[PDB]
């Protein structure tokens, strides 16, 4: 786990994730994709204790797949991101919580409107037109403050994002192998290979 | 009607004819017996001999509970065992908060309570059994008798089975010619008598007598079996007495 | 806990309130499921005597309980909620621990599992449902159409129908329905279907709904002028 | 008609089960009578022991519930110690949760909700019993407040329970409307004992030697029961006048 | 009404005599044991003919080395099947070895008497458990819902036991050959069946040593049908 | 009539009817014989077969070194009660490295058969026992009924036509009480016993089943070419 | 041994009745008449005692019950259902209102609790329904003053004025006659009183009637002073002097 | 803090041959610096020709081997007096050591 | 045992019948009538007081109608006590998806699961079940207008207009013959209030025997509005129409 980003631009979301798994003095893996579809226009990226994060992300998915089946239909991202915060918000309380933080990014097809919500462990839910968990927010969020535009397009979301993960690669510690770009639009989710 | 099915349920008279029913289990079964005596109880009761294969004095119907008490019934003898093995609890758990081993009255209403909560349900049966009991505690000798309905009572002398009657009739001579009050060895060898006379009401087959007893002077308020040298003497009292 | 034995044998050897509970599937509306080449096909009749109805909004006779496998019904429309929220649940929870959709054959014995547990459970009466499901198992292309009922057995079907006069569409099936060669076509196996319930329905108007599933997740629901298309179609080569 | 075997309602709104209990209490054949003094509370009861074979000494009808508070009761005794039992249970649990001995009415009224829960609820029977509760309460003086197996209770100025209740009754109604007060106008709870025995004489008609009668007695702090020669001194007394 | 675990006047358990009667109008399994091996055969009766038989699994693996036949409400079987299997492989995991035929039978027969007022019925089904151990070899259990089972060397069960089993009595020896008993097996099928016997209307399955528990392909059992037919003709 | 819905009512007599129709499975049950003298206890039982291609149903069951019993009527029922003997058998070795007394064993026995006939739901054991031991106080032999009524005897037999073997042992009573040190005698005596129970049928070879406890000799059970020598 | 009734006594009819609720509203129409009147500036409920013995005190038998400081109670049928009523809804209008708000509850609100433990005996496994119906009077400072009628079955209606048992068909017309909506609460005490007379039998005074008001505030009942917002509780019981007070100018 | 372990010291050997297996082991028993016993047996015959110790706080040895002593018995009860294998008592020993994982017994055993 | 006493209200006649759900809805079918009509701008909810009483108040009284939330409300038909019992578990519902979703729940969802507790009366706990028949009206932006129906057998149905309790074969067959689907609002209000007034037991439909309820977009903008009609606002629609 590590470095989660999400950016929000004027019509689609694009979730960043690190490749790496590194458990002790060892980089067991550098694909890792740190995320599950949710449902067709929502995505969940996620970081934080290891076992934990897979099993928190397939339990969501499992839940909001079970809901979509019922009512034949998808929530809104509000509707999941507030579904999540309150699991999360239980498991604080729990014997042993969730130590899992995690973004939520869709496209509400009802609103035609391109939504981020940055979630904590805790439940800490807030919508934010760029978010980040973890360390890696201490060097994106004040890029962003600058660079950042509410109209900006996929592509010059997409250069955006790059000038964070080069600044992550130029000052941070660890390698964390790359990034997984995805993009939620309003024709669902696909993946940047090539970055 | 219906209204004697089912345990618990009143009749328009008031009555449980579940009870009364089991009343009747009780009035079946071999006889036994309570007296009362100077300082102490004996306890006596009738063994049917079905066989010759049984072996003699190894079918044991007398219990005690504690190491004061000793009680016999007749009627359905498991039923009388697990009232026993209640009497058993509690008795050990009053010796457990209390430390005073369970008065006699004490253990009585324990017994009482019990057997009078198997009425008060449609889910259980009362029980198939009449029980004499008793012992010695700090204030002296008590006889109780126990019934199926819940009821109980002190006895000077107490009896029930198949030949209550007789038995009765016979306690009731003792307690008349002995107001001052009857010894403990002489108790037992009434029992002995009582039982043999009370047998006459089930002579068919015949019968091995069992007595126990005890006294604050003859078992130092312990409940003991009467056996061997006492026992026989006890036979023969009673076999001149029937000829 | 409410404990009595409600389903028990009789002198004769039957569980009599899991019979009436089939009583109970023969008096709900009729349901067909007849598998093709390479589709299977859920037809199912809806009574007339409510006019006023709103069609929007009032439960489908087919569910999906994942988005590759259907469930169809005859009985209690109460009673078959509770197998289908069951049979979702248990689509999610497989896939969850066995990174796979459930085949056909595995739904199929689950739902007839809990059938089964409530005719020898204390405390509670069998469901009053027969159900048919349908489908294709992940990476499959062979139809695949089973059948359940309140005593918990269940079985393959190359086609089959429950529900009220489900032993006259039966008789129509069982002659027209080929082994050899089952409807090559989506068009030939919906006729087929439609033709089925035409012996038992009406009017072919807002009375029978008809549901295609093809392979890979394939599910699409007739809308009314598709169906009377098929309506129009064969009472006009009946007339010869 | 099952509705005659369990505490439900008959097509009249009548419970069968507890109108059966209420014919249970007079299955003893015994009658029982409370009055009230200026200082003291007396209940007295016949005794009897038909059999010779019984101790007399352990038959009873009257229970000393707490130190304040007696209670005799009309019915089997099966059913008469289960009541007992809980309310010295009652009476002592109240105790020590609230700090101050239990009252002869809230005693009363909590014996009495038990007894109205067997009413309406199935798996549990009646108590084929009639409960009189005496005490000398600190707040109320005197009191006398009886339970039944509908779960009904009330107050009494005086009152009667068993086959001959009636008789009992109005030989006590006509004395209050001669004497124009609530009580028996004496200072020695002896007296009110002896006018408790004069009065259940003249209406029941019968003699009592002192193994006839069972007596209790509620003043301030304590209630007791009496000896057979404290009965007998008793007794002794009503006959010298 | 009356309680589930009532006795009768006579001595027997209401609810486990009529599920035996329900056991009468299953479908016909019979078991043949011999030294070379167990076989299982069973009438799969379709009530209609647009079932795909195929699909009518009335015989079952519990473990390589153990096979079991059913009759009567089969979907009773399931649970029985399934403690069956849990046992075998769970005495494998505690013990490193397999389990007896006859401890596995007794294991499936504890459930049996566990109803009343536990489950709120006797099951409605028999079954019959065929296996191999190191100790009693060849083996084959019938299993009833009154929790009793007898060791067989042949068994019917169902609709047409009492004719079959008769016809096992006079057929059985203590040197009968695996394929002498498959034969028989069909051959006693046939005769009690309905529907004329075929490859799709019945089943044929063995356990032996060597190979295990199998079930025969409907290609293997149709010459097994076809080799019976020309034999009877034959004299 | 009315009465025998459950054990939970008696009859107006004082009968318990359930009670009773357990008492007759026993009574259908195949014959089985418990004998014994001063140092050896010996159980004699007659199996019973469903056909001629079936097995014949096991009779008697061990539940410890010194202890086991024989059995008639419903067989698992046979199967708790000795699953539960073997239990206390074992707690009094672990807790109190004690033999379990065959006293008490059938005490044991009475207190659990006797709860399934006083509450509601519940239904009594469809089987009889005759249990056999060495202990402490030398061999024994018990008699078990589902009513809870437990019995110490000589010797004594259960089942259908056990009135002819119970006659013969009493009989029988002061020779086979004096077989001491004499295993082969004993059993003798025992076999002859059944055979007072038969009827056209006889002892054979996969029928008979025989059990011996006593001083120097563990509970152990004969079946097979082991019984031959006493037909 | 335990409660093995878990099923419900109270079942459907072919027809349609729930036979135990008609029964007990049977039980009702056998109970002692008891009313309720609905004034302007307050609500009366009253009902005879019916004494069952002259020996026995009728002033230790309350059928007139404070529930909360501004809310009482009167009921018709069996008495002793009613004892236990009166607890539990003592109890709830704590439990469930004044430990969670701070205050006590509104009348409708408080009726609708009781409604539902009535409505519990008539569903929930092993229980017969409760064998009243309770007149609840009261006053909360968004509602003003209501009068509520609770039947066995759990339902409840808001009343003007009503009457239940014995009596009650021919003491409804009475009401009907009498009432109207200006009435005083002085008005409506004489009105109750008329409307009983008609209902009672042998002795009419102070002593045979009880009768309790829900009307202005009451200092002098609160035992405390030195808090302006607390000004006393609404619910007076009339005393047996001034009940016979109205019956002189009758 | 009560402490529920203990060390009872000594040491356990076992050698395997071509048809025979010797277990042997001292009987000494301690603790601390103080000498409980001079005779002390830890080797013992469990049946079916299965001997078995187990070697550290000598409670909980002589606990397992009571455990598994009775796991041989019930073994014949359950499987019709079937011999126990060396290697099924091994498996059976694993799951009554696993099963106190989280408490476990502080021994070494070797049968 | 108690076994003697069960009416065992969770099984299946010969039929395949549930004798309690059957008896339950004859039970029903004694209790006012309730009508919904929907509307392309809103629904109306219209509902007859059981036989009043003149000394009855009724302002502040609620019978029929009820509000499960500010989209939702209900029109009821059978037993007052056993409706109020579901109708607090169905406001609690409703709260329980807001604050897990910070949607309002979908009138379907609420629906179901109302129906669903129904339905486990009938199949498992050995306790009779709810004598009570709900019309569900209510608006979500999913399907607009609904109005639904539940029964005691846990059986829900979508309607454009229907009627529950009494009378409901005559009032079904007389809202069939006049209901059209490009209906207002105020055409609605006359049609359940002209229908009430020929199924009636009653002699004449007056203001103080009915419950009056409209759920309308007729608040400003794209927002939901629910009506409960005070008594003269009843006495006016009533005069408006001509009824009186
Ligand atoms: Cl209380």
């Amino acid at each position: 786990m590590d470095i989660i980003l999400g950016i929000r631009v004027q019509d689609s979301v694009i979730l960043a994730s690190s490749k790496a798994v590194t458990r002790g003095i060892s980089v067991l893996k550098d694909s890792d994709d740190k995320t599950r579809q949710l449902s067709p226009h929502t995505l969940m990226s996620f970081a934080g204790e290891a076992g934990d994060t897979v099993q928190f992300a397939e339990y969501i998915q499992a839940n909001i797949q079970l809901y979509s089946i019922r009512e034949d239909y998808e929530l809104s991202p509000q509707a999941v991101s507030s579904f999540v915060r309150q699991e999360l918000a239980k498991s604080i309380r729990s014997r042993r919580p969730y130590q899992v933080n995690v973004l939520i990014g869709g496209y509400d097809k009802k609103k035609n409107k391109p939504e981020l919500y940055q979630i904590d462990y805790l439940g800490t839910k807030v919508e934010l037109p760029y978010g980040a968990h973890g360390y890696s927010g201490f060097y994106t969020f004040s890029l962003l403050d600058h660079h950042y535009r509410p109209d900006m397009t996929t592509e010059e979301g997409l250069d955006l994002l790059k000038l964070c993960v080069q600044e992550l690669e130029k000052r941070m510690p660890m390698d964390f192998k790359g990034v997984i770009v995805k993009i939620v639009d309003k024709d669902g989710i696909r993946q940047v290979d090539d970055f | 009607t219906g209204y004697d099915l089912s345990n618990s349920v009143f009749s328009p008279d008031g009555r449980n004819f579940q009870v009364e029913y089991a009343v009747k289990a009780v009035e079946n079964g071999t006889t036994s017996i309570g007296i009362k005596c100077n300082d102490g109880v004996v306890f006596a009761v009738e063994k049917l001999i079905t066989s010759k294969l049984l072996v003699p004095q190894k079918n044991v119907k007398i219990q005690v509970v504690d190491r004061h008490i000793g009680c016999v019934y007749s009627g359905l003898i498991p039923d009388g065992r697990h009232l026993v093995n209640r009497g058993r609890e509690e008795a050990a758990s009053f010796k457990k908060l209390y430390k005073t081993p369970i008065p006699i009255p004490a253990f009585a209403d324990r017994l009482g309570q019990y057997v009078q909560a198997h009425t008060l349900y449609n889910s259980v049966r009362p029980f198939g059994v009449s029980t004499i009991f008793g012992g010695v505690d700090k204030n002296g000798a008590h006889l109780y008798m126990l019934e199926p309905s819940g009821s109980y009572w002190g006895y000077k002398g107490a009896a029930t089975g198949k030949g209550r009657q007789s038995a009765k009739a016979e306690l009731e001579k003792l307690v008349d010619h002995h107001p001052e009050g009857l010894s403990a060895r002489e108790a037992v060898k009434q029992a002995a008598k009582i039982i043999y006379l009370a047998h006459e009401d089930n002579k068919e087959k015949d019968f091995e007598l069992e007595i126990s007893w005890c006294s604050l002077s003859e078992t130092n308020g312990l409940h003991k079996f009467v056996k061997g040298d006492l026992l026989q003497e006890a036979i023969d009292f009673a076999q001149k007495e029937i000829n | 806990g409410y404990d009595r034995a409600l389903s028990i044998f009789s002198p004769d050897g039957h569980i009599f309130q899991v019979e009436y509970a089939l009583e109970a599937v023969k008096r709900g509306t009729c349901a067909v499921g007849v598998k093709g080449k390479n589709c299977v096909v859920l037809g199912c009749e809806r009574r007339s005597t409510l006019k006023l109805q709103d069609t929007r909004i009032t439960p489908s006779k087919v569910s999906k309980i994942d988005s590759h496998v259907v469930l169809s019904f005859s009985g209690l429309n109460a009673d078959s909620r509770i197998l289908i929220e069951k049979a979702r649940v248990e689509a999610q929870s497989h896939r969850l621990t066995l990174e796979d959709p459930v085949t056909v054959e595995y739904l199929t014995r689950y739902v007839a599992g809990v059938q089964q547990r409530y005719t020898q459970s204390g405390g509670v009466r069998p469901f009053g449902v027969s159900t048919l499901i349908a489908g294709f198992d992940p990476r499959d292309d062979e139809p695949k159409l089973y059948q359940t009922e309140p005593s918990g057995i269940y079985s393959s079907w190359s086609a089959q129908t429950i529900g009220r006069n489900s032993k006259t569409v039966r008789e129509f099936l069982e002659k027209n329905y080929d082994r050899k060669e089952p409807p090559a076509t989506v068009e030939e196996c919906v006729k087929l279907t439609v033709r089925s319930l035409l012996e038992v329905v009406q009017t072919g108007a807002k009375n029978i709904e008809i549901t295609v599933v093809k392979p890979d997740s394939d599910i699409v629901a007739l809308s009314s002028e598709e169906i009377n298309q098929y309506v129009t179609q064969i009472e006009q080569e009946k007339q010869e | 008609g099952y509705d005659r075997h369990i505490t439900i309602f008959s097509p009249e709104g009548r419970l069968y089960q507890v109108e059966y209990a209420f014919k249970a209490t007079n299955q003893t054949n015994i009658n029982s009578l409370a009055v009230r003094g200026k200082d003291c509370t007396v209940v007295i009861s016949q005794k009897k022991v038909p059999d010779k074979l019984l101790d007399p000494t352990t038959v009873s009808y009257i229970f000393c519930i707490s130190r304040t508070i007696g209670m005799v009761v009309n019915g089997p005794i099966p059913d008469a110690r289960n009541a007992a039992l809980r309310a010295k249970a009652e009476a002592a649990e109240f105790r020590y949760k609230y700090g101050y001995d239990m009252p002869c009415d809230v005693l009363a009224k909590r014996m009495a909700n038990l007894s109205q829960i067997y009413t309406q609820r199935a798996y549990m029977r009646p108590l084929g019993v009639i409960l009189t509760f005496v005490s000398v309460d600190e707040e109320l003086g005197p009191s006398i407040y009886k339970t039944d197996p509908a779960g009904y209770y009330v107050g009494y100025k005086a009152t009667a329970t068993g086959p001959k209740q009636q008789e009992i009754t109005t030989n006590l109604e006509n004395h209050f409307k001669k004497s124009k007060i609530d009580h028996i106008n004496e200072e020695s709870w002896e007296k009110v004992v002896e006018f408790a025995i004069t009065h259940m004489i003249d209406a029941l008609g019968t003699e009592f030697s002192k193994n006839d009668l069972e007596v209790g007695v509620a003043t301030k702090d304590k209630f007791f029961t009496l000896s057979a020669e404290n009965i007998e001194e008793r007794l002794v007394a009503i006959a010298e006048q | 009404d009356r309680g589930v675990s009532t006795f009768s006047p006579e001595g027997r358990l209401f609810q486990v005599e009529y599920s035996l009667e329900a056991i009468k109008l299953g479908s016909t399994a019979i078991g043949i044991a011999t030294k070379e091996g167990v076989v299982l055969g069973v009438e799969k009766r379709a009530t209609s003919p647009l079932l795909e038989s195929d699909s009518i699994e009335k015989i079952v693996e519990i473990d390589r080395h153990i096979g079991c036949a059913m009759s009567g409400l089969t979907a009773d079987a399931r649970s029985m099947i399934e403690h069956a299997r849990t046992a075998a492989v769970t005495h494998n995991l505690y013990y490193d070895e397999d389990i007896n035929v006859e401890s596995l039978t007794q294991s499936v027969c504890d459930l049996a008497l566990r109803f009343g007022e536990l489950m709120s019925r006797p099951f409605g089904v028999a079954l019959l458990i065929a296996g191999h151990d190191a100790d009693d070899g060849y083996q084959l259990f019938h299993a009833e819902p009154s929790g009793t089972f007898y060791r067989y060397n042949a068994k019917a069960i169902g609709s047409g036991s009492e004719g079959a089993q008769a016809e096992l009595l006079n057929e059985w020896h203590s040197s009968l050959t695996l394929k002498e008993a498959e034969l028989l097996v069909l051959k006693i099928l046939k005769q009690v069946m309905e529907e004329k016997l075929d490859e799709n209307n019945a089943q044929l399955s063995c356990i032996t040593k060597q190979d295990g528990f199998k079930i025969y392909d409907n290609e293997k059992t149709a010459e097994l049908i076809k080799e019976l037919k020309e034999k009877e003709a034959a004299e | 009539n009315n009465y025998d819905g459950d054990t939970v009512t008696f009859s107006p007599t004082g009968r318990l009817f359930q009670v009773e129709y357990a008492l007759e499975a026993i009574k259908q049950g195949s014959v089985t014989v418990g004998l014994r003298s001063n140092t050896h206890a010996v159980l004699v039982a007659l199996k019973r077969n469903a056909d001629e291609l079936s097995s014949y149903q096991k009779k008697i069951i061990k539940c410890d070194e010194h202890m086991g019993l024989s059995l008639a009527g419903l067989a698992p029922d046979a199967r708790v009660l000795s699953n539960y003997l073997r239990q206390q058998c074992n707690y009094s070795s672990l807790v109190f490295n004690r033999k379990l007394a065959v006293e008490r064993a059938g005490h044991l026995l009475c207190d659990k058969a006797q709860k399934n006939t006083q509450s509601y739901g519940g239904r009594p054991y469809g089987v009889g026992l005759l249990i056999i031991g060495y202990d402490k106080s030398g061999a024994h032999l018990l008699e078990f009924q589902p009513s809870g009524n437990v019995t110490e005897l000589y010797g004594t037999a259960i089942g259908a036509r056990s009135q002819g073997a119970k006659t013969y042992l009493e009989r029988t009573l002061d020779t086979f009480i004096k077989i001491d040190g004499n295993p082969d005698e004993l059993i003798k005596a025992g076999v002859e016993a059944i055979s007072q129970s038969l009827r056209d049928e006889s002892l054979t070879v996969d029928n008979l089943s025989i059990a011996i406890v006593g001083k120097d000799t563990p509970f152990t059970i004969y079946d097979g070419e082991a019984v031959a020598k006493y037909i | 041994m335990t409660d093995r009734y878990s099923f419900s006594l109270t079942t459907f009819s072919p027809s349609g009745k729930l036979g135990q609720i008609d029964y007990a509203l049977t039980a009702v129409k056998q109970g002692v008449t008891s009313l309720g009147i609905k004034a302007t500036n307050g609500v009366v409920i009253a009902t005879e005692k019916k004494s069952s013995s002259p020996l026995a005190m009728s002033e230790t038998l309350s059928k007139v019950s404070l529930l909360t400081p501004d809310i009482g109670a009167v009921y018709s049928g069996m008495g002793p259902d009613y004892r236990v009523l009166v607890d539990k809804s003592r109890k709830v209008a704590h439990t469930s209102y004044k430990r969670i708000y701070g205050e006590y509850p509104p009348t409708k609100l408080l009726v609708s609790e009781v409604a539902k433990i009535m409505q519990e005996a008539t569903q929930s496994g092993g229980v017969r329904p409760f064998g009243v119906s309770l007149l609840i009077a009261g006053h909360d400072e968004f509602n003003g003053f209501s009068l509520y009628q609770v039947d066995p079955s759990g339902s409840y209606f808001p009343w003007k004025a009503t009457a239940i048992g014995k009596g009650s068909v021919a003491a409804k017309t009475f009401l009907e006659k009498r009432w109207n909506d200006e009435l005083e609460l002085e008005d409506a005490i004489h009105i109750a009183l008329l409307t009983l007379k008609e209902s009672v039998e042998g002795e009419f005074n102070g002593d045979t009637i009880e009768l309790a008001i829900i009307g202005d505030e009451n200092p002098d009942l609160l035992g405390y002073t030195g808090i302006p917002t607390d000004k006393g509780p609404r619910f007076r019981k009339l005393t047996s002097q001034e009940i016979n007070d109205r019956l002189e100018a009758l | 803090q009560f402490n529920p372990y203990g060390d009872n010291g000594g040491t356990i050997l076992g050698i395997a041959g071509e048809d025979f297996a010797v277990l042997a082991g001292d009987t000494r028993n301690i603790t601390d610096y103080s000498i409980n016993s001079r005779y002390e047996p830890k080797v013992f015959d469990c049946g079916d020709n299965i001997v078995m110790s187990a070697n550290g706080f000598a409670a909980d040895g002589d606990a397992l081997v009571k455990r598994f002593k009775n796991s041989v018995k019930w073994y014949h009860f359950d499987h019709n007096d079937k011999k126990l294998s060396i290697n099924s008592a091994a498996r059976n020993i694993q799951h009554l050591l696993y099963g106190k994982r989280f408490f476990p017994y502080y021994v070494h055993t070797i049968i | 045992g108690s076994r003697r006493y069960d009416s065992r209200t969770t099984i299946f006649s010969p039929e395949g019948r549930l004798y309690q759900v059957e008896y339950a809805l004859e039970s029903i079918s004694h209790a006012g009538t309730a009508i919904g009509i929907m509307a392309s701008d809103g629904i109306v909810l219209a509902a007859e007081r059981k036989v009043t009483s003149t000394l009855l108040e009724q302002d502040t009284s609620t019978e029929k109608l009820y509000k499960l939330n500010d989209k939702i409300a209900v029109a009821v038909a059978g037993l007052t006590a056993d409706a109020e019992i579901l109708i607090n578990t169905a406001r609690i519902h409703a709260q329980n998806y807001l604050k897990t979703y910070n949607e309002d729940i979908p009138v379907e969802i609420l629906v179901r699961r109302l129906s669903d507790i129904k339905q486990g009366y009938t199949q498992h706990g050995g306790l009779r079940p709810f004598g009570v028949s709900f019309i569900y009206a209510g608006y979500d932006d999913r399907y607009g207008y609904q109005l639904y129906t539940s029964n005691p057998s846990g059986n829900y149905t979508g309607w454009k207009a229907i009627s529950v309790g009494a009378n409901t074969s005559a009032a079904q067959t007389l809202l069939q013959m006049d209901y059209k689907d490009d209906m207002k609002v105020d055409d609605a209000i006359e049609l359940a209030l002209k229908t009430l007034s020929k199924t009636t037991d009653s002699s004449a439909l007056t203001y103080d025997r009915l419950e009056f309820a409209t759920i309308r977009k007729g608040a400003n903008d794209g927002e939901v509005y629910q009506k409960i009609f005070k008594p003269q606002e009843i006495k006016d629609i009533l005069v408006k129409t001509g009824i009186t």
